[PDB]
């Protein structure tokens, strides 16, 4: 799918979590919210890199299979 | 052809008008030297000009087209004043004065680029002008305070300027003091500091960084694009 | 599963009715929203690895390898009819030469 | 085939009589209604803008009912005073 | 550190005391800064008090605001240094202003005239042989296009223009595809000075 | 006693948009301007062979980074020559880990930031950035772990 | 002479062109009264006119010509405007609604006198102006900075302006106060004050002395002439 | 070098496909690839125009003179 950064990912959740009933919690730099929030995007981040480059493997996976082409 | 010695323009042979004064840089003649040639062929006393850009003592380096006002056309004693304005707008003004040359002076001119109120924590936060800045040569911008201690039962400062000139700088900085409070034997009159930082690009400014020595609330108010061409 | 079932069984699951602001409740919202979308795009890339629904740039791979390039402001649904009609050329026949001219036309 | 238009035909919404008379007929057709529906409770969360504007889902509110900062749902804090705390602005903003 | 009248408490709770303040922000909370640092600087300001050397007229010439591409040359004859700004070339002003400021750190007799670099524009009309009836498309051309103009870009002002380079970088796409490239605005390896700067202009490709 | 270096690598070392969280300085460490001189002026001894196709090999140069953004391409370069300067002293010759401090290791990431940032816009160029930011966190471990490498050496 | 009803200029006796209006001080009429006779005496509404230096409501002090301009020569409502310049080569420009005159607005003006980078290090110094000092009334001094600390990673502060009445000191004093550094990471925003004392004497200016509280270079970079007339 | 250079040359000229001109670009971009850096120019006497070949002809034969400049 659509590949995904994450400064948008770490936008997004922190528009969910100012819309999630939640003043209090501030995103500045150094907090540990922020922290674990990039780290989340981060992994996101590397689960869309990983499945594209899976969608490529199988790709030429699936196409060596067919035929008999190799 | 017999009134062209009062009027403002030129007849040429196919009837049109144009300029009594054409002066180009070809002609190897000063703008001082071409009006006194030009009132000794003609008796003209008022006429407009066009002079070609690096003209040697022309109101202004480009080109320009004005008017020379005169009453008596005594070129052994000129007296008499030209209105000049340039391809880029900009307006000069000068005289001639017992047939001796004065400075040109040139107008500046200005337009409001923004006005508002953008408190001195609004760090980030990017706000559009009316122009873009490269429309400018000179920027002020504005900034309007409270300071720490009331004098005399008041804290506002009036709104100040800050004047710049656009040097490509990543951060034009307004910075400052303040003395605040009414000096009593127990407590001398405060000194204060602050800063803002701004920045520009195209027809948008950025509020960059502040610094503020109290808790009440400091504002950018007003930008102005000023030209000295 | 998904983030909440497996979550520390100690920890709340559902809003709190004693006020209104829960930082808790937000955070694991989030989280629970953001871990559902990406279960949603990833059901959703099992079409993209079939060339019968792949689209964009995974049918321009499918048209690379087969050859069939993307004609210009050509549109996924001709684009993919025309790569997958290439296969069944049957060159060589009279209707066949016939069936290319129709479509050069 | 000759028509009369019927604009402003009015009821002072009879919400207990849904059936609301147009009495001018036989109608070709139908053009606009307008009126007075109230938001119950709307979250107007505050803007950066400290004393001045926030913005409304309608810029046809002509009537600001309560004003309120939430202690929880409804339970107020600070009930704003209109003109002195707040004011209605714009039909389109709570304004400080 | 913390701001005036943020404290407002003390622990003791003796009920005489009715409010506490600071008056005046703590500011002496200094950070630890390793000697490191210290000796960098020092070197630094001990290092740029040498006269009549390279390094130390080139930081020299740095003051100016508008002084940034500084390139050292040395000729026994007649010494130059070059610098431009990113506005233009050179003006006369910033020129004049160079010329007095660099004093500071010159040599005894101050033999030296500074020229503003002497800028060239590179114009090719090149003809691109292409073996594949599908990719054909003004894609490739744009692409090859922004190659050149990038590659003209990214030359170090120093005889780096020759046609076989320009055809190398050409034919760096696979030969698949590329087949031939034939030049024909080159008549000559244009090897500009170090005075001038050879630069990209207006840049063809037209397919073949 | 210096390992000799790819022929690549010697090649790479030797010579609008912005991001709201991280920004670059181009600010280059003292460690960092005395390895690049070394380089410049010694010939140091490089390899002949090519078999490691990792790193810069078929990324770096393979990408259009090169010709479309240099500036983005200047901080890359730069990243490598702090990561390629940290891995000389402690490998060899540790009497270079003088020069080095905590600053010259923060900056270093926050452009490492800003890079792969931009590089997450584009979809193809992803691999460059699968290394980047599992270089992210080495520096910040070297951050978080040189002021005490020092003190204890 | 036909056409008189219409040209900027008069038809003398002789047949050399003049201004249709002359006002001078022996005429006892302020130039009001002398803008409404002559479109009295000449159903005129746009022409050129002289004003002698000392006429009362005059656009200005000076002696000064200049242009009339309306559409419709009803005196008892009189709607226009004029353009007038001085002999010193000042502009003034006014207008008159319904028989109502406004106030004269007077233009500014301005020369770049000098520009470069002179180090605040260079005391006893001296530089060419483009001008000699005592055309002018006013002068701005700019001047460039890097700050003692970095804000945000910047110690830029643009280029900053220092406006100055020529009263004949011996020395013009900029001073004042930047905020260097950010309240941030672990550091106090250290505030330095500066100074630079220069003087100007004809077609010149020297920088005196200076006080700086740091190791980076700063610098005056521009001096601008102004005339406020 | 000179022995590398002839044997690269001798190697290009070999595993060419039937039917093909000449090209020269294709050649000096081949040995150019060897360094970009270390290889600054190559030029050449006679075979400057591209050779076209029958469709029988095959261009594998061909003794390589090295001349530095």
């Amino acid at each position: 799918m659509k590949t995904r950064k994450l400064t948008n990912i770490l936008s997004k959740l922190i528009d969910k979590t100012m819309a999630g009933t939640s003043k209090i919690t501030d995103f500045t730099p150094g907090s540990a919210s922020r922290s674990l929030l990039e780290a989340v995007s981060l992994e996101i981040e590397q689960f869309y890199i990983l499945t594209k480059e899976n969608i490529d493997w199988g790709i030429q996976e699936g196409i060596i299979e067919a035929f008999d082409f190799q | 052809k017999d009134m062209e010695k009062y009027l403002l323009s030129s007849i040429r042979d196919d009837g049109s008008a144009s300029f009594p004064l054409l002066v180009y840089t070809s002609d190897s003649k000063t703008f001082q030297q071409a009006i006194i040639d030009h009132i000794d062929r003609t008796g003209q006393t008022t006429f407009t000009f066009y002079v070609q850009g690096g003209v040697s003592g022309s109101p202004m380096s480009n080109s320009c087209r004005g008017l020379f006002m005169s009453d008596t056309p005594n070129t052994s004693s000129l007296h008499g004043v030209y209105n000049a304005i340039g391809t880029d707008g900009r307006n000069v003004t000068g005289s001639v004065v017992g047939s001796n040359w004065t400075s040109p002076k040139t107008s500046p001119s200005h337009k409001e680029l923004w006005t508002g109120a953008q408190s001195f924590l609004s760090t980030g936060t990017t706000k559009n002008l009316s122009d873009d800045i490269s429309n400018y040569s000179y920027v002020e911008v504005y900034t309007t305070h409270k300071t720490t201690e009331k004098t005399k039962g008041n804290d506002n400062t009036g709104t100040i300027c800050h004047k710049f000139y656009l040097d490509g700088s990543g951060t034009y900085v307004c910075s400052g003091t303040f003395v605040s409070g009414d000096r009593t034997d127990t407590k001398p009159p405060i000194t204060e500091f602050y800063r803002v930082g701004v920045s520009f690009k195209g027809s948008t400014w950025t509020l960059v960084d502040s610094a503020v020595q109290n808790s009440k609330t400091q504002y950018v108010t007003r930008i102005i694009g000023i030209n000295m061409p | 599963a998904n983030f909440l079932k497996n979550l520390h069984p100690l920890l709340r699951r559902d809003r709190n009715k004693k006020d209104n602001q829960d930082p808790n409740f937000a955070l694991i919202d989030a989280l629970n929203e953001e871990m559902n979308q990406v279960e949603k795009d990833a059901i959703e890339s099992k079409l993209q690895s079939s060339l019968k629904t792949s689209t964009s740039e995974y049918l321009d791979k499918f048209g690379d390898w087969f050859g069939v390039y993307r004609k210009t402001d050509e549109k996924d649904d001709v684009y993919r009819a025309r790569i997958i009609k290439y296969l069944l050329l049957k060159r060589g026949t009279n209707n066949a030469i016939i069936d290319a001219i129709k479509d050069y036309l | 085939y000759d028509l009369g238009t019927a604009e402003n035909e009015s009821t002072i919404f009879n919400k207990s009589n849904n059936s609301i008379s147009l009495a001018n007929s036989p109608v070709k057709e139908i053009r606009r209604v307008t009126g007075q529906v109230l938001i119950e409770k709307e979250r107007v969360t505050r803007g950066a803008q400290g004393d001045g504007q926030d913005f409304l889902s309608n810029n046809t509110a002509f009537e600001i009912v309560k004003v309120w900062t939430e202690t929880s749902p409804g339970v107020t804090t600070k009930e704003y005073k209109q003109g002195e705390d707040f004011r209605l602005t714009d039909g389109q903003t709570i304004d400080w | 550190n913390v701001p005036e009248g943020t404290i407002n408490t003390i622990a003791s709770g003796s009920s005489l005391i009715r409010s506490v303040n600071n008056e005046y922000s703590f500011n002496t909370g200094t950070k630890e800064e390793s000697q490191e640092d210290f000796k960098r600087r020092f070197h630094s300001f001990v290092e740029s008090r040498g006269r009549a050397t390279n390094k130390s007229v080139r930081y020299g010439a740095l003051q100016i605001p508008d002084v940034e591409g500084v390139y050292v040359y040395e000729e026994t004859g007649h010494i130059t240094v070059f610098a431009h700004d990113r506005n233009g070339n050179l003006s006369d002003t910033l020129k004049e202003d160079i010329i007095d400021a660099l004093q500071d750190y010159r040599p005894s007799g101050i033999m030296l005239d500074v020229t503003g670099v002497e800028k060239e524009e590179v114009n090719v009309s090149a003809t691109v042989t292409i073996s594949n009836k599908s990719r054909i498309g003004d894609t490739l051309q744009k692409h090859i296009e922004s190659v050149i103009r990038s590659y003209l870009n990214n030359l170090k002002t120093s005889d780096d223009l020759i046609i076989t380079d320009l055809i190398q970088a050409i034919m760096n796409i696979d030969d698949v595809l590329i087949y031939d490239v034939s030049f024909d605005n080159l008549d000559e390896n244009i090897i500009v000075p170090p005075q001038g700067i050879i630069r990209a202009g207006e840049i063809k490709v037209e397919l073949k | 006693n210096f390992i000799p270096q790819p022929q690549g690598l010697l090649r790479f070392l030797n010579t609008s948009f912005v991001s709201k969280f991280y920004t670059p300085q181009l600010q280059l460490s003292e460690l960092a301007k005395k390895v690049l001189t070394n380089i410049k002026t010694d010939d140091i001894p490089v390899l002949e062979r090519e078999f490691n196709d990792n790193t810069i090999i078929h990324k770096a140069n393979d990408t259009l980074l090169k010709v479309q953004a240099p500036r983005m391409y200047m901080i890359l370069q730069s990243i490598v020559l702090e990561a390629y300067a940290i891995v000389n002293c402690f490998v060899e010759n540790p009497s270079s880990l003088k020069y080095l401090t905590e600053e010259d290791v923060s900056i270093t990431r926050e452009n490492l930031n800003y890079v792969a940032d931009y590089l997450g816009n584009y979809d193809d160029y992803n691999s460059v950035v699968l290394d980047l930011r599992d270089l992210d966190l080495c520096f910040s471990a070297i951050e978080l772990q040189l002021p005490l490498i020092k003190k204890e050496a």
